[PDB]
């Protein structure tokens, strides 16, 4: 059962520190090289840090160089990167990936990821607000406006709803705050005889609010 | 360090088509070049390795060409859930350096969007802003205009748009316009017209409200 289990991402302040791990399970993480790879929003797969097998030596991408550390603890068979002064441009998803120049020499082992996100804002909720349906078939939604940092979870009907609905890609508002919409179609005949509750989760800032969405006054 | 670009940056292809992906690297890698896919909120997964072979358990119809600079990825039969995006790789120095990615999009036909407006909440209005929401429902293809009409007014620099990821079951996108104002500035205006232009669309379709 071989796989590559990370974490320790989260929101720092420019300046600041973090320490991601990458532990491994069902291998010997000191058998392999383990790099460092990442993924910017949007962006391609950014090399930024490798360790040798048996921790003989240690490379770094030129962004990175003087400000992060990589190692491992063996005896915790996890590797480790430390992010000392941390910029704007270090927020990324960071991605470990063992690899050795014995075949296949390419990166056939990876973690989930974690992101890590370096900001001089604080954390921040949302604010969830309903998209009344106006006015065949018809549309309602969440707006979960004003949070940070990111990732936001939606669901309807705690989970038993799942058709026609897209929650949106989050958009950084010039506010500094994310804010995204979870939407669905519904038939217009079982609405007003079926209730509706979004389900929005925000993680980082322990908030959890469930919104009736009804129709509106005039 | 080595420089891989691959080409193209994104394509639209359907099930069933035969697709080839390039990889060009600034200097010779002997065949040391490995293809991954990467889906949304997931890790890569290694498809081939040393330019031609088939990584264990991954489907026959990938497949790998090349050395030296030239490299190649080809897809067989495109399959649905072979939407991804596609990244080369070369391991024959340190560091190991990547390709800027191919997105493989899902070529289908016209699909118009059904067009939804939806007004500020009294909830929301109570806290001194005030967000208006557009929504493009299960379209195709992704470009589109949305046009923010305030009392016969044109927008600039004040809506922001978000566009979902290709669908799963009709590969259809859909997009949210937002308007975001003030209370005060939302209040002392009337007719809210969200204007809708698309390939799909015969003319282009608006959806408003009464204040």
């Amino acid at each position: 059962e071989v796989q590559l289990v990370e974490s320790g991402g989260g929101l720092v302040q420019p300046g600041g520190s973090l320490r991601l791990s990458c532990a491994a399970s069902g291998f010997t993480i000191s058998d392999y090289w383990i790099h460092w790879v990442r993924q910017a929003p949007g962006k391609g797969l950014e090399w930024v840090a490798g360790i040798t097998p048996a921790g003989g030596y240690t490379y770094y991408a030129d962004s990175v160089k003087g400000r992060f550390t990589i190692s491992a603890d063996t005896s915790k068979n996890t590797a480790y990167l430390q992010m000392n002064s941390l910029r704007a441009e270090d927020t990324a998803v960071y991605y470990c990936a063992r690899f050795v120049f014995f075949l296949p020499y390419a990166m056939d082992y990876w973690g989930q990821g974690t992101l890590v996100t370096v900001s001089s804002a604080s954390t921040k909720g949302p604010s969830v607000f309903p998209l009344a349906p106006s006015s065949g078939t018809a549309a309602l939604g969440c707006l979960v406006k004003d949070y940070f940092p990111e990732p936001v979870t939606v669901s309807w009907n705690s989970g038993a709803l799942t058709s026609g609905v897209h929650t949106f890609p989050a958009v950084l508002q010039s506010s500094g705050l994310y804010s995204l919409s979870s939407v669905v179609t519904v038939p217009s005949s079982s609405l007003g005889t079926q209730t509706y509750i979004c389900n929005v989760n925000h993680k980082p800032s322990n908030t959890k609010v469930d919104k009736k969405v009804e129709p509106k006054s005039c | 360090d080595i420089q891989m670009t691959q080409s193209p940056s994104s394509l639209s292809a359907s099930v069933g088509d035969r697709v080839t992906i390039t990889c060009r690297a600034s200097q010779d890698v002997s065949t040391a070049v490995a293809w991954y896919q990467q889906k949304p909120g997931k890790a890569p997964k290694l498809l081939i390795y040393s330019a031609s072979f088939l990584y264990s358990g991954v489907p026959s119809r990938f497949s790998g060409s090349g050395s030296g600079t030239d490299f190649t990825l080809t897809i067989s039969s495109l399959q649905p859930e072979d939407f991804a995006t596609y990244y080369c790789q070369q391991s024959y120095t340190t560091p190991p350096t990547f390709g800027q990615g191919t997105k493989v999009e899902i070529k289908r036909t016209v699909a118009a969007p059904s067009v939804f407006i939806f007004p500020p909440s009294d909830e929301q209005l109570k806290s001194g802003t005030a967000s208006v929401v557009c929504l493009l429902n299960n379209f195709y293809p992704r470009e589109a205009k949305v046009q923010w009409k305030v009392d016969n007014a044109l927008q600039s620099g004040n809506s922001q748009e978000s566009v979902t990821e290709q669908d799963s079951k009709d590969s259809t996108y859909s997009l949210s316009s937002t308007l975001t104002l003030s209370k005060a500035d939302y209040e002392k205006h009337k007719v809210y017209a969200c204007e809708v232009t698309h390939q799909g669309l015969s003319s282009p379709v608006t959806k408003s409200f009464n204040r």
